[PDB]
């Protein structure tokens, strides 16, 4: 009955669709669309507070670089995501989207999501990472950046197994809550 | 439903000094409104920047929309925070409004502008998004 709106930015397939959707449908969607522009809705109650959240996705492709800023007004909390197996979208995140986002929105919290953490220990991801000499990231790393940008808070979740899920809206719903 | 019959009633309604700058560079005017084609026209409200509403006609045509405030018994181009309210049906994506039911939202993708609408209900949303995607899709 309290309404606030939630915002998600991040690269290219780094998994913010499939976390609006598990988290508001309880479904992974299992085709995977590139997002020009959607929208969604989820109920959530937190410390007694019951929560309308309007979720806004937005396009992780450069070529919507021009369109992802109607996105941005009037917002309460936006999730910054990167993917865990794939450090380069995690090196985004200070170079591209807290800039951004700082320039649209400078006074909105953050949380920083690390998106995909069922790869972290996923053998054939590690393998594949391992012949470009990358690594998953580490928590610690996540930490450090959400430290770097002056996150609100700092989650970790997996779409794909529900892992997480719930607490990365219930941090953001809090933060929402803020101010 | 006479389209052409509505549309010369919309056209000899509208106030001949009023205009509209399309996003494009366009402008867009009383005249230009006399030989389209029009596909459905209804009463809807167009959300502030500010977060409020005013009542507008809208007035889809098969190429273009457009909205209309009443003013003094004629129509003029809907103003809305400097958004073009006369718009090409090019290029032009439709999305509900997930948390209003009787929202829909407009997002011209030429710099692009979204415009966000309200019908009086769900049916009557439901039934804007559809019409506005046939004519977009060309069907
Ligand atoms: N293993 C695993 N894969 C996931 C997870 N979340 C999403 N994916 C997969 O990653 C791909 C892209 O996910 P998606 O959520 O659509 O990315 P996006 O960030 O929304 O992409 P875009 O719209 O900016 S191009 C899909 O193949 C999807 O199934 C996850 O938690 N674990
Ligand atoms: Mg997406």
């Amino acid at each position: 009955a309290i309404r606030k709106k939630l915002v998600i930015v991040g690269d290219g397939a780094c998994g913010k669709t499939c976390l609006l959707i598990v988290f508001s449908k309880d479904q992974f969607p299992e085709v995977y669309v590139p997002t020009v522009f959607e929208n969604y809705v989820a109920d959530i109650e937190v410390d007694g507070k019951q929560v309308e959240l309007a979720l806004w996705d937005t396009a992780g492709q450069e070529d919507y670089d021009r369109l992802r800023p109607l996105s941005y007004p009037d917002t309460d909390v936006i999730l910054m995501c990167f993917s865990i197996d794939s450090p380069d979208s995690l090196e985004n995140i200070p170079e591209k989207w807290t800039p951004e986002v700082k320039h649209f929105c400078p006074n909105v919290p953050i949380i920083l999501v690390g998106n995909k953490k069922d790869l972290r220990n996923d053998e054939h991801t590690r393998r594949e990472l391992a012949k470009m000499k990358q690594e998953p990231v580490k928590p610690e790393e996540g930490r450090d950046m959400a430290n770097r940008i002056g996150a609100f808070g700092y989650m970790e979740c997996s779409a794909k197994t529900k892992d997480g899920v719930r607490e990365v809206f219930e941090m953001a719903t809090r933060a929402a809550l803020q101010a | 439903y006479e389209k052409k019959v509505r549309l010369n009633e919309i056209y000899t309604k509208t106030d001949s000094k009023s205009i509209m700058r399309m996003k494009s560079g366009q402008m867009f005017a009383k005249e230009d409104l006399k030989r389209k084609k029009l596909v459905r026209d209804g009463s809807v409200f167009l959300k502030n920047a500010a977060g409020r509403l005013k009542e507008v006609q809208a007035v889809l045509l098969t190429d273009i929309l457009v909205f209309l405030q009443e003013k003094d018994q004629k129509y003029i181009f809907a103003s809305l925070d400097q958004k073009s309210t006369v718009i090409s049906l090019k290029k032009l994506i439709v999305r509900e409004v997930a948390h209003e039911e009787k929202g829909l939202f407009l997002i011209s993708m030429g710099d692009p502008e979204m415009v966000e609408v309200h019908a009086s209900s769900k049916e009557e949303r439901n039934s804007w998004i559809q019409i506005i995607q046939d004519t977009i899709n060309h069907h």
